[PDB]
């Protein structure tokens, strides 16, 4: 229901990269992690997913210290973690996509597996591709065929790691449905990525690194007009 | 399981690919050797890719860990390059549950590679040779015309020609005693086996008794017996002894040699490595699943295929080296033949711990 | 690139592969040696002992360094003593034998206690003995000297040839 | 001339990293060969170090071309990868640059291999014999002795031995396995046996007090030998071709034809595979790397096989190894040009 | 002066990529190729430039026929590519990338070409890194030193692939301010990228590709108002 970061730091071979990046996202909430590129933004946002070690600071859900806990770990305390990659098994069906998903889960019965895997494929209107392998999905099918397998795991949080990835423009209005689709499902999704327009068109609240040791949360509105970010992350007056 | 399904179908068949590719490489290059001998005898390029076919299963039980080492590697490979192991992970799915499913995938491959040493590749190498020698000399009995020794504790034995394999000719038999001075040598001209009475029945024999010098009474009969240890099976193995047969019929002529008095460390050796063959399959398995997991995590595909065939290649060496070198201090040959599988399971292991 | 080059990559792993598989002052020396000849139905004809023996197996040829030569008869009974410097043994059963050629009468039953020659050929299946050298014929009554000696061991009989003398102790041997 | 010296520069660290490797494999090989042959007896731990370091000229013969060769795959595909040959193209730059820079280096390694041919080969060869001849007698007597039942066409011969402790037999049977006219095999034991090869450099096996057993075809004939002290013959790093240029040229005998011609073609193949390799370096991102150099990797393959062959072969009098060795140079050639050519305006409109 | 390509064609293992694209470009104006992802812009562009061999189709500057010959001939007869990485060279200087450039055209002497890289490096503000490895530069730096060795080669025409690549505002406005004065300066740019909104913002005249057909050719003002490009790939809620 509320996962936070506090005081995210981290280092490689005596550089530092983030040190004290602090943001917060709850359920049914858009939170941006916006910043220029090498701000931070990407270390901090993994540090959260749980792929990179933290050197100091602490991950929270729920009164639950994930700081220490790997990626398997974390996804069991309700992290969904979605890649920009393709991340869909290939050579295997949609089916057996989310069934590898569920059976990892103890919560469910060999039956309302299959029963909530049905109702996914219902939800995002990838009933007609069932039997279809991934390797034979195209773009919009397969994002949302990762997003299903991604909530099969029953994730309180999911971590989009930049969803807006070479989209064109006939289909942001998609993603965008898509992602007000979870918020409105009540969960909190972190958007992390490098198009500002899109971003924080839709993120309810936004956080903005820069140098890895200060951020600037706001709305939108309270973002843009904001002269800080303004100068070092955006540059004269905006258009959005 | 699922997750456990799909990474051992992956895993398997990407090594059984990789196991026919290093099979039809050996097979032609050793498909070009036997041809270059196609001159002698009614052996054409048919006879030598039928001596090929049949010598197939022992170049899949001798390539089968090195196959597995890469398979399992391009395997991995492909599920963490496609980032689908990164998945598993972002699921729940533990990596100790997908190395898991690695050995529970495992399995299958040390059971096949045991069937195939123990019924399918010594029978097919036997085969291949016997039907070598018989499109060349007319039979592999003919093919030891040349006449051979034996050995039974102290007495010697020596062979003119066989005769099928129940029926041998030319027989003389230096009898010496407990100080090598005292002797008697018994010719013989047929011989005969039946397992009824577990022993061999000489025909027209010639006894020489040489302990009395300035003599040589010689005794004449038509009927002699002989009560040997060996047996045509123990014959066959005399003839043939490339060290690749059954590890049954290995253990029967272990205990033969043992009986008779020769060193038998090289056959004991080979035992060993033979049963431990399976073993050495499942360390690489598990060497390839530490390589993803740790040292070639992100690492492109030519890196993991060239560290898998170096890495087999050394494999290889470390057994045709230790395999010899158990004689430098005359340790156990059990000690030499797992020597191989012991260090790569060390290395596997040390990089699964990290420290 | 990925077309054609399958086809090329297939040859040129063809090739290599059939490239790696076409690709892929005596004989015999010994010193002091006892050899015991016996006859064909056992029984035994003579014992050669020699202090050093080499053989060449090119030529089948023996040599013997100091050979003494114990010939018997069909009853084993030490007839007849043969000393030498040198001894060659060809591969038809005929000795040669070189340098102090001595042969001593072992049995005191035989005529001819002594002979003394430089060469020698002794034929070892029928023991005979013959000599184209100087020989000398000591009996236990007369020594005779010739130029050319014949005889047999296994009958107990030589005789001399060419230029023969003889002589005698106090008065001559009855005959 | 700025690029040139770029590409020079790349390409040498490549190629200083690549020889670094080479000679830790090529050492190996080594190490396991002379350790082999040192346990059967024939040189102690004095010797394997000299002879460790001493071999290297041969490992260079094949390294060197194979150095370069590896080192502009490996530079020229990170070139490509990282978009600078693009780029270079790009401003109007050809291949023609890319191939000069290649056989500049050539010439360097054509230099270093031409130099380690005619000088460094011959002088450590010669001094490698001249060590091997000295230290004899403690090698043969070093013989590890554990040929306990061995018997197979090594000389129609059978040998068996009870025990070894070390150097020395014990129970030692020898049997003959030619018939020989309906003869009896040679059969001689004896309680005490050591082997010693490498004397002249035929294989010599001595025993002691041992008795021989001979005889016909089943008649009670019998020769019974006591022998005192019995000598026979039952039955490898030594070098051969240690001459200079000059000798060889004068020589005209068939192992130094082939050897001359062997030693020219090694140092030509630095230049024909450094032109060779220069179209061929390009890498797929769907290939990658290892995957991409295969068919050049496989050209050089094919090339030392075929020369190997044909030195194996001329030096025996089955060839004439000039025109084999030279007609293969010919076709690498012709192929060179072909696929240096092919991606030309001339060879384009073709 | 001018570059055509007339009715350009291509297809990849019995899949068709490019159907009679006619494409024309003038001096001193800004011309944008733009189209859904697998439409067939980047490969025709690809195949104006020279990497692409030519299927069908014709390219000519100035009633030249250049459809045959290689790159590093079409760069001789006026054309300049740049990539979408970092094609700057590493572990040479600015300075050393700018002479070996220079150092190709046989139509300048010794003297000429260390003054045209001195020219160039007050141009595009480089006098502060001249021997300074290209290994160790930012982005904005990176990216003026590969456009001044781009002009080194005197180009009659510049190719853009991709200028704007995961790029913030701050640098978005010195690529525009980049492009403005490559257009000042009298040279033909021609833009392949995906960020659309900068895009027709800076191009002036834009072409639209899809299934290897081009759409509709105009001013941006023109292209937006455009029903079938509205329907086809924008959208009808875009704006600048
Ligand atoms: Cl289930």
């Amino acid at each position: 229901a509320t996962l936070t970061a506090k005081n995210l730091a981290k280092a490689y071979k005596g550089r530092r990269v983030v040190e004290d990046v602090s943001l917060t996202v709850n359920s049914g909430e858009i939170v941006g992690l916006l910043g220029p590129n090498g701000a931070g933004k990407t270390t901090t946002f993994y540090m959260v997913v749980g792929i990179v070690p933290r050197d100091a600071g602490n991950i929270i859900i729920d009164d639950e210290d994930i700081s220490l806990l790997p990626l398997h770990a974390r996804a069991r305390r309700g992290i969904g973690y979605l890649p920009q990659e393709a991340s869909i098994f290939r050579r295997l069906s949609v089916f057996d996509n989310l069934m590898a998903v569920l059976q990892i889960r103890d919560d469910l019965t060999s039956e309302q597996r299959q029963d909530r895997a049905n109702e996914l494929m219902e939800e995002f209107h990838i009933e007609h591709l069932r039997d279809s392998l991934g390797q034979a999905l195209s773009g919009g099918e397969r994002r949302r065929v990762e997003i299903a397998r991604a909530l099969a795991a029953n994730p309180k949080f999911i971590l989009l790691d930049e969803p807006f990835a070479g989209v064109d423009p006939i289909s942001v209005i998609d993603i965008k449905r898509i992602i007000e689709h979870l918020r409105d499902s009540g969960l909190g999704v972190l958007i992390t990525d490098h198009n500002v327009r899109e971003t924080l068109a839709v993120c309810e609240r936004a956080y903005i690194v820069s140098q890895g040791n200060l951020i600037a949360h706001g709305t939108p509105q309270q973002i843009l007009e904001d002269d800080h970010v303004k100068r070092v992350y955006l540059g004269e007056d905006f258009r959005l | 399981g699922v997750l456990d399904r799909y990474i051992g179908k992956t895993i398997f068949t990407t090594i059984m690919m990789t196991l026919f590719m290093l099979v039809s490489l050996s097979g032609i290059i050793k498909f070009v050797d036997q041809l270059k001998k196609a001159g002698q005898g009614s052996y054409d390029a048919l006879g030598a890719g039928m001596y090929t076919l049949l010598s197939v299963p022992k170049d899949v039980q001798i390539f089968f860990p090195m196959a597995a080492l890469l398979g399992a590697l391009l395997g991995l490979g492909m599920l963490a390059q496609r980032s689908e192991l990164v998945v598993m992970q972002a699921s729940g799915f533990t990596r100790l549950q997908v190395a898991l499913s690695v050995m529970k995938t495992a399995i299958p491959l040390v059971l096949l590679t045991m069937a195939i040493g123990e019924w399918v590749a010594p029978q097919g190498e036997q085969m291949a040779r016997n039907y070598r020698a018989q499109a060349m000399y007319g039979g592999s009995l003919l093919s030891t015309q040349q006449g051979l020794w034996a050995k039974d504790g102290q007495n010697f034995v020596y062979i003119e020609r066989v005769k099928g394999d129940d029926e041998l000719g030319g027989v003389s038999i230096y009898a010496f005693n407990d100080e090598r001075r005292l002797q008697s040598v018994r010719h013989a001209s047929s011989a005969k086996f039946d397992p009824e009475h577990k022993q061999w029945r000489l025909s027209q024999v010639d006894e020489s008794d040489l302990t009395n010098p300035k003599q040589i009474t010689g005794s004449q009969t038509v009927s002699g017996t002989w009560k040997t240890n060996l047996t045509p099976d123990k014959l066959g193995v005399v003839a043939l002894d490339p060290d690749a047969l059954s590890i049954s019929g290995l253990h029967n002529y272990v205990k033969y040699l043992k009986s008779s008095g020769q060193d038998a460390g090289r056959y004991q050796l080979n035992m060993w490595s033979k049963i431990f063959q399976p073993m050495s399959v499942a360390v690489m398995m598990l060497m390839a699943l530490s390589f993803i997991f740790g040292p070639l995590r992100s690492v492109p595909m030519g890196v993991r295929v060239v560290t898998g065939i170096s890495f087999g290649f050394v494999f290889y060496v470390l057994d045709q080296i230790f395999g010899p070198l158990t004689l430098v201090y005359g340790i156990p040959p059990i000690i030499g033949a797992l020597l191989p599988s012991a260090s790569f399971l060390l290395i596997s292991l040390w990089l699964l711990l990290k420290r | 690139m990925s077309k054609t080059r399958r086809w090329v990559i297939i040859l040129l792993s063809l090739v290599a592969l059939i490239l790696i598989g076409v690709n892929l002052d005596p004989t015999y020396k010994s010193d002091h040696s006892d050899t015991v000849v016996y006859s064909p139905e056992g029984a035994l004809n003579y014992r050669l002992i020699a202090q050093h023996v080499e053989y060449f197996s090119d030529d089948g040829i023996s040599w013997f360094t100091q050979p003494v030569m114990t010939t018997f008869d069909k009853d084993k009974v030490p007839t007849w003593s043969i000393k030498s410097d040198r001894a060659k043994l060809t591969n038809d059963r005929m000795l040669y034998l070189y340098g102090h050629v001595e042969v001593n009468a072992l049995t005191a039953d035989s005529q001819l206690r002594k002979i003394t020659t430089d060469n020698a050929q002794i034929n070892l299946v029928t023991q005979d003995v013959t000599s184209q050298d100087l020989v000398t014929l000591y009996g236990t009554t007369f020594n005779s000297s010739g130029l050319r000696m014949r005889g047999n061991l296994r009958s107990k009989n030589a005789e001399l040839i060419e230029k023969v003398r003889t002589s005698y102790e106090i008065q001559n041997k009855q005959t | 001339m700025i690029i040139i010296r770029y590409l020079v520069r790349e390409t040498l660290k490549s190629q200083l990293a690549i020889l670094f490797i080479l000679l830790l494999i090529f050492f190996c090989q080594k190490l396991v060969k002379i350790l082999g042959a040192a346990v059967d007896g024939e040189i102690p731990t004095n010797l394997v170090l000299s002879l460790l370091g001493l071999g290297i000229p041969e490992m260079a013969q094949l390294i060197l071309p194979l150095s370069l060769f590896l080192g502009l795959l490996m530079t020229l595909g990170k070139l490509y990868t990282e978009s600078e040959i693009t780029v270079m193209h790009a401003c109007g730059l050809s291949k023609a640059v890319l191939v000069k820079a290649a056989m500049i280096l050539a010439l360097f390694t054509g230099i270093v291999a031409a130099v380690n041919v005619m000088w460094a080969g011959p002088m450590s060869s010669r001094h490698q014999d001249e060590v091997l001849a000295e230290a004899k007698a403690n090698p043969g007597m070093a013989a590890l002795a554990q040929g306990q039942f061995q018997q197979a066409t090594d000389g129609n011969s059978v040998l068996f031995i009870e025990s070894v402790d070390g150097s020395k037999f014990n129970d030692v049977f020898l049997a003959q396995l030619r018939t020989k006219g309906n003869a009896r095999p040679s059969v001689v034991v004896a309680d005490s046996g050591q082997l010693a090869q490498r004397k002249d450099g035929s294989q010599v096996v001595t025993l002691n007090k041992g008795t021989r057993f001979e005889g016909t075809a089943m008649l009670r004939d019998f020769r019974i030998t006591d022998f005192q002290n019995y000598q026979a013959i039952i039955g490898d790093p030594t070098d051969t071709e240690q001459m200079d240029m000059r000798t060889l040229w004068n020589t005209d005998t068939d192992r130094a034809r082939a050897e001359f011609h062997w030693r020219i073609t090694l140092v030509f193949t630095v230049f024909m595979m450094a032109l060779i390799v220069v179209p061929l370096s390009v890498v797929n991102p769907r290939q990658g790397r290892v995957l991409s150099m295969l068919p050049a990797m496989l050209l050089y393959l094919i090339y030392f096989l075929l020369q190997t062959s044909i030195r194996s072969n001329g030096a025996k009098g089955k060839l004439d190894p000039m025109v084999w060795t030279w007609f293969v140079n010919s076709l690498y050639i012709l192929l060179a040009l072909g696929l240096n050519l092919w991606d030309t305006v001339p060879v384009r409109r073709i």
